[PDB]
C-alpha cells in the first residue's frame, strides 16, 4: 500500500 | 467578503457526505473563480480534490482568497438541518473566525442560521500533476458502486485490468470477477460503458477506500475511472459544468 | 361499561407510541366526555394530557368514571397489532382486563390486556402570551436539529419566533415568521402574540413530543412567562394531545 | 458435471436470503430431479427442505449426485453479486472443491469461484390453509411482540392465531373465503377434520423470511405429525419448513 506522497509533491 | 448562494443544498450536503469518512478536518479555498478543497485521508493514502466553480452559485462573490479550516464532522451536524430544497448562502469576512450558513426553506417561511465555529488547519497542500492516462472508463456510477460494496464483502483489494476492464479479487470464500465491455446504449445513455485506451493497465487497489469514494454515487449519474501503471487512481464525479469531485488513491505496492 | 368504537385505530397506536417513553404506566380516564389520559414524567419535567372526546367515537358508551390502568409498554405491543385502518373497540366491564377488537377482510383480532392498579391534574385554562401554529414535521426538523449541537434552546417571541442554541461546534437559530400559505395551509405560520417572552427548554424533552408529529399535518406552540410551555396536537376534532414542559431555571 | 442454468437469478437469491438465518452451513445435494437442500436449522429444531426441480431450470445437466457444501453467509456474498434478472449459471466439477457461479446481465459478467466446505448431511394432513404469505407474516410478528407460543386451530369455516403471555391474551381469526376483486386475499381451508395444535412463534417467524417467494402460503396441520409451512418457488418446486407441536 503506497502513500500518495509518493506520487503527488509538496505544493 | 464571501457571499455565495446555492438554489439548492443539496449539492453540498452530498459533496461533505461524500468526504466526511475519508477527511475529519479541511480547508476549504475560497477565491473568484469558486469554492476548491484538497485533503489527504487520515492514513495519507487518498486524495480528495473539489471544486464547486463560482458560476454553480447564483450568486458567487469572493473578493478576497478565503480559507475556512472546517472539521467535517462539525459541518455535517450544521449541514443535516438544511432540506435538500433549502436555498443556502456561505458568508464570511475577511480573516474569517466562524463561517455563516443560512437555510431558507423553500416550502415554508422559515430561515436557519448557522455561525460554525473554524480552525487553523495546516495546509500540508500537495499538486496534482497533469496526466495522460492509460485508459479511462465512463460507467453508471451506481454500477461501480455495486461492484465495489460486493467485492469488498470477500477481499480488502482489487485487481483492476485494462485491454473491457475486468475487475478481480481473491479472498478466504475463493475468487470473484466483474468484467465489462465496451457498450454504447443509445436509448439509455446513463447505461453507457465507454473505454478509451491507449496501453494495457493492471493495477490493485484497496476496495474500503473505492467503496469510500461511490459514498458520491448519489452526486452523478456517471463515474469516470483514470488508470496508468506506477501511477495512482484517479475516480472523478462531475458536479455539473467544470465542477468536480475527484479521488486519488495509490496503488497497493 | 365500557364499549368505545375508533372508526380508524391508527390515532391511539401513534399516541401510544408517542407517550411510552415520557410514561411508562398510566391510567386511561374513562367517563361520558370520553378517554382523557394525565400523566408527569419520572424526573417531573414534563406532564402529558391526552383527550379523546365521546364525539371522536361512534359508538361511545360509558355507564361511570373507569379508570383503566396500563402499562404502556405492553398496550404498544398490542396496539401495533392493529392496521392503521382496522376499527378498534374498546370494551370493559366495571375491570381487571381491557377488551380491544380490531377489525378490517372479515378479519378480527381480539386482546385481552391485562390491567394494572394505578392511584389518579386539572391543567387550569390559560390564555398565553404567544401561539404559533406550524407545519408539525417542520417543528421535529428544527428540534432534531438543534439539538445535535445543544442541550437547551432559547425561544423568543417578538415583532417572530426564533429557536437559538449555542454549543461546541459554534451558535445557531431557526427563525419563523408570520405567513399565510394559500395554496398549501398546512404549510403556513400563524403567530398570535400579545406579549414578548423569551424562554429556555431542554431540547431532549421537545425531540421526545415531536415523536407525536404522525399524529397531525400541524403542531401548536404555546409560550408564557407564568407557565409551562404547551405543545399541543390535534387527534381529530376538538381531541388532542398535550406536552408540557417547564423552563429551565 | 453439473450445469445449471436459471434464466432469472431472482429465484435462487430470494431462496438462499429466506434460508440463511435459520441455517449456516448446508449441502446443496444435486441429482437428476435438480437441486435439493434438507437441514435442521441452527438450533436442531426445525427442519427446512427445498426442491428446485430440473424443469425450472433451461438447461439442467447432473452426470452424477454431488453435494456441493456451502457456507450461506459466504454464498449470499455472492448472490448479491447478481441482480434479480441476471441469467445464472452454476457449474461444478465431479467430486469438487468449488462451485463456478456466473451472472450475465447491459454487457457485464459475473464469475465467482466459491470455495466449498465438507458439511455432514444429518440422516396427508388433517387441514390445509392457503392464505396471503404477507398476512401469515404480519399475524406471526405481532403474535410474537407478546407470546412465545401460537395454537393454530382450524375448522371448516376459518382458522384462528391465538396466543396467551403475561401481558393478556390475543387472537387472529381469519374466516373461509374467496376474495373476487382481490384474489391473492382469498382464505382457502381444505379440510377432513378439525384440529389445534401449538407451535414456537420464534420459528414461525423466521419461515416467513421466506414471504417473498410467493405471494400465499400452505399451512398443513395435523395431530400425528409437525407442522408443513410450504412455499411454492414456481412448478412443482418448493421451500419447505417443519415444525414439531409443543409437548
Amino acid at each position: 500500500q503506497g502513500s500518495i506522497m509518493s506520487w503527488f509533491a509538496k505544493k | 467578503a464571501l457571499e455565495a448562494r446555492l438554489e439548492q443544498a443539496s449539492i453540498l450536503k452530498k459533496v461533505v457526505d461524500a468526504i466526511k469518512d475519508l477527511v475529519q478536518d479541511c480547508n476549504f479555498d475560497c477565491n473568484d473563480s469558486g469554492i476548491a478543497l484538497q485533503a489527504m485521508d487520515n492514513s495519507h493514502v487518498a486524495l480528495v480534490s473539489m471544486m464547486l466553480k463560482a458560476e454553480g452559485f447564483s450568486p458567487y462573490r469572493c473578493d478576497r482568497n478565503i480559507a475556512l479550516g472546517v472539521n467535517l464532522t462539525s459541518l455535517t451536524k450544521v449541514l443535516r438541518a438544511a432540506q435538500n430544497e433549502d436555498i443556502l448562502t456561505l458568508k464570511a469576512e475577511d480573516a474569517p473566525d466562524v463561517l455563516n450558513l443560512v437555510f431558507e426553506s423553500s416550502e415554508t417561511d422559515r430561515i436557519s442560521e448557522y455561525d460554525l465555529k473554524l480552525m487553523d488547519i495546516d495546509q500540508e497542500h500537495l499538486g496534482i500533476p497533469e496526466t495522460e492516462y492509460a485508459a479511462t472508463i465512463t460507467m453508471p456510477s451506481n454500477e461501480f458502486k455495486r461492484i465495489t460494496t460486493d467485492l469488498m464483502a470477500m477481499s480488502e483489494s482489487v485487481t483492476i485490468e485494462a485491454n473491457g476492464v475486468k475487475f478481480s479479487c481473491q479472498g478466504d470464500i475463493g475468487n470473484g470477477s466483474v468484467t465489462l465491455r465496451q457498450h454504447t446504449n443509445v436509448e439509455k445513455p446513463n447505461e453507457s460503458i465507454e473505454i478509451e485506451l491507449s496501453e494495457p493497465v493492471s493495477l490493485t487497489f484497496s476496495l474500503k477506500y473505492l467503496v469510500n469514494f461511490c459514498k458520491a454515487s448519489a452526486l452523478s449519474n456517471t463515474v469516470k475511472i483514470c488508470l496508468s501503471n506506477e501511477v495512482p487512481l484517479l475516480v472523478e464525479y462531475s458536479l455539473g459544468g467544470s465542477s468536480y469531485l475527484r479521488f486519488y488513491l495509490a496503488p497497493k505496492i
